[PDB]
């Protein structure tokens, strides 16, 4: 086999173990709805031009309102959030979930660059409007980078020894 | 430093508060103030540039008919139609063109089509004598523009001379890279000075109605943005 | 409050609802007429260039499109709606546009052929032929709209006010 | 004015003085559907990239059979063909007559180039396999060229003098 | 000296005498020849050239039902189906999947959908009972290729060795550059030989039939070749 | 009759209706076996570049397309069905490929990560990872195809006969 670079090209998801989720009720901002973490003695790379795709849902299988807000963000470790660092304070709206993935158009990318050391947080807040649905974590799903494909980006991963 | 973010016509990162919203006027024609947003006390200034940030502002409006025994299915309006980026087809539209709302069934309302041509739209359903309806169809015929305000309602310029028409603005597919709005003008204030987000038009649009199916907040406004922390 | 210093030379577009512009229905087989007029403001110069997009989007009164057989002919002209042979731009043929995507794709954006510029009190026509027993033109539905601001893609329209620079008025006689 | 070049672009159709047409029934190749001249003391030029546009059509107003053939044709003068200089010896099939002129894909060009001296003839021959309905002039249409767009070309004109 | 040109299942440059048409056959699975074109006495040389040379080629068969009381409206088939490059949806084809005609009431027959899965496919219309029908739906899992001939019916050599399914020729959206289809292989000829095109397929394909709307001649080749006058 | 002498790195796809390829249905949350197994054939050896297309096309035995949070896996495996964690390649998403036209665009075309290459005896299979509570993968209408031939877009699959070149052991050993 040809030796691969450390460098590894990923894409990451919910069924992973560095990755949590937990339902969220309304005009909930300090509730992180899903959690990152860095895994041990790896060290994760997101670049500036990484897609980012949300796919949050509701309870009855519905997509709520698209006035409500979503923000990536770093943290310092505790859970503590940072104002530096910050990523993709997007809407719900204006994805179009059914060409969202598919079409390079549609796909939305970060603003800055980011990189995780291996024991860091990032977290995903969601603001929705009071008088709303909650989001349900069944049938939320969350993807960033794009591998196997020609447009986006992929997560770089590299072990640290 | 530096960051880039969006803000919407509610909370976000200001808060709910150092945001207003407000209604235009029908019959004196005048440039109204239908949103102004104020920089809070913890930033230490706001920008804002053309050809650099991307833009969405999704209005409507809100009208209402009567029940009858005769068979409408369809129904006039006050206000200037087309079709969402133009197609005679509805479920393709990036959104609907018009939502429709029975108060007695409290259900939605599908669409079928309409002439676009003259103020008319179609109804898929066939509503009952004295049921109340609503509507809240696409608004067209208007003008859009930005202006400060230091502090006092005092104005001190404007970003970009020229209006730029809402009805071009739902004409363009919104949210394409390339594609995408990109307005003119490189603003920039500070602690509690505010922008203020104007229209020029005749019909009366919304920003709340508490039965509205798609969401609580009919329209929308959702602006990019450079921060300094 | 702070407002940057922007060019004179402003990046603008053109369309019905503005004061220097105008329009008038129009019948079948009927060129000599513009359908739609333009006009030079007082102390303002107009610069339209080459590859500048063009997006007639006339209609029908019963609220269809025409015969695609129909042409449109952009056409500069002396004062006294004088037209000109030389200076013409943008002879096309009312088909062939697309006009679901005619603006919003740039495959389907149609430009103009060569330059062009407008002193301050100078006209600029857009003719229209239709062929016979076809249906006419409606103001109400149809318009004009050329130049593309708010786009990466294509191109846009440039103004200037003639008292600011000095070499306006050699542009101007220039043409 | 600015000073248009002599080597002006145009594109031709039917309403003009120096094309004509007449009907075609069926398997009838001599016959030019379409013919066309160089008027006087100009010269016409076609590149090899230049689109190519028919719309032949039925009395009835259909299209014809697919299996139908197309081909342009250079002429020396007293219409007589020439095996050289030809160009777009097509199918009537394969254009998507909805799609053909406003998509460059679907949009068909020429093969090689070609010249018109002053006093010189283009046909269109027509091949047309029988118990099939004949041509009608009334509803056909040619096109040539794209004046006013970014892809494609346009057919050069010059004045000899 | 060198051209161009298109070539046709009929007549063209040639002359309907130096085409031969040919079916298939249908129990002893074998690679039979179903079109071949021989070089006239007129011409020098024929050339043939993969990535440099367009093609297209739609095929189908011929199935038949019996008119019964029952309203049918979908018919069971014996050939793999599919959608033209993929769509539930009739009339945005490049071309229709399936024809349909009537015998009796001698008009076409539209199409509603399919499941494009098993064997099958809808009919809009409601056929009465002894009423007969002829359908040419398209076809499936075969394999075409190429080979030459020298004057005698005894080969020497093949165009390219491994064979294409016609299946992924139907799935390829054609008449595109770039996505238009370019077979491997670079053939030349001179007169009297022949280029034979051959199937390998189960299922009966037609070339005439004498009752089909959409044109005499029902199925169609149309390649790309070069010639020296 | 004449025929050009062409090279021996024939440029070449893969689909379902060949010798050296098979599959099997699968069912719900069950990773290890290949939905679709490959081999190299005798005195062959295939060569798949990096930026190779892709394109499973799975669906259900009803006719459906599956959950797309459904996974596919390409991976590279020794002899005897043994997988390797190096030289995997096309760890996708069911999802978010838009088979109508997915092979037709080059936008939709999904290509591979890194390069890989298959000595005259080895295996590269396709894991499916279905979550439960979902249809099964059904093997009539399922179908792969990899490489893209007769296209001025894509790649295609290299081969070559064992055979004729000297240095393919080299090559082979070289992996």
């Amino acid at each position: 086999i040809g030796n691969n670079g450390a460098e590894k090209q990923i894409s990451l998801h919910k069924g992973q173990p560095f990755i949590d989720t937990q339902d969220v009720g309304a005009a909930d901002p300090n509730t992180p709805a899903v959690t990152i973490e860095g895994p041990s003695d790896y060290v994760i790379a997101i670049d500036a031009g990484t897609p980012v795709a949300p796919e949050f849902r509701d309870a009855n299988g519905d997509k709520l309102d698209p006035s409500t807000r979503v923000t990536i963000q770093k943290c310092d470790k505790q859970g503590n959030p940072l104002g530096d660092g910050i990523v993709f304070s997007d809407t719900l709206g204006r994805f179009e979930y059914s060409k969202m993935r598919s079409d390079p158009d549609y796909m939305r990318k970060t603003t800055t660059s980011l990189m995780i050391d291996e024991r860091e947080i990032v977290k995903i807040f969601v603001e929705v409007p009071p008088n709303a649905n909650g989001m349900d974590a069944d049938n939320s799903r969350i993807t960033i980078g794009d591998d196997t494909s020609d447009y986006g980006k992929a997560v770089g991963i590299v072990e640290h020894g | 430093q530096t960051q880039e973010y969006t803000i919407n016509h509610t909370g976000g990162v200001l808060g709910d508060s150092y945001v207003t919203t407000a209604s235009n006027q029908t019959s004196p024609q005048r440039e109204t103030a239908v949103l102004s947003f104020e920089c809070p006390r913890k930033f230490e200034e706001i920008n804002y540039v053309g050809q650099r940030d991307a833009t969405r502002f999704v209005p409507r409006t809100t009208e209402s008919i009567t029940g009858s025994a005769n068979d409408d299915t369809v129904v006039d309006l006050t206000a200037n139609i087309q079709p969402v980026a133009g197609e005679e087809v509805i479920a393709e539209q990036d959104y609907p063109v018009a939502v429709a709302y029975n108060v007695t069934q409290g259900v939605e309302v599908d669409v079928v089509d309409a002439d676009y041509a003259a103020d008319t739209v179609t109804l898929g359903t066939n509503p009952a004598d004295g049921d109340e309806v609503k509507v809240w169809p696409i608004m067209s015929d208007g003008d859009v523009q930005f202006r400060l305000i230091n502090q006092f309602g005092q104005e001190e310029g404007r970003v970009y001379p020229w209006s730029t028409p809402l009805y071009r603005w739902h004409d363009f597919p919104q949210l394409k890279r390339g594609r995408e709005i990109n307005l003119h003008g490189s603003a920039s204030w500070s602690e509690n000075e505010t922008l203020e987000i104007l229209l020029d038009a005749p019909q009366a649009l919304t920003w709340e109605d508490s039965d509205y199916p798609r969401g609580q907040y009919v329209t929308t406004l959702e602006q990019d943005v450079e921060i300094t922390l």
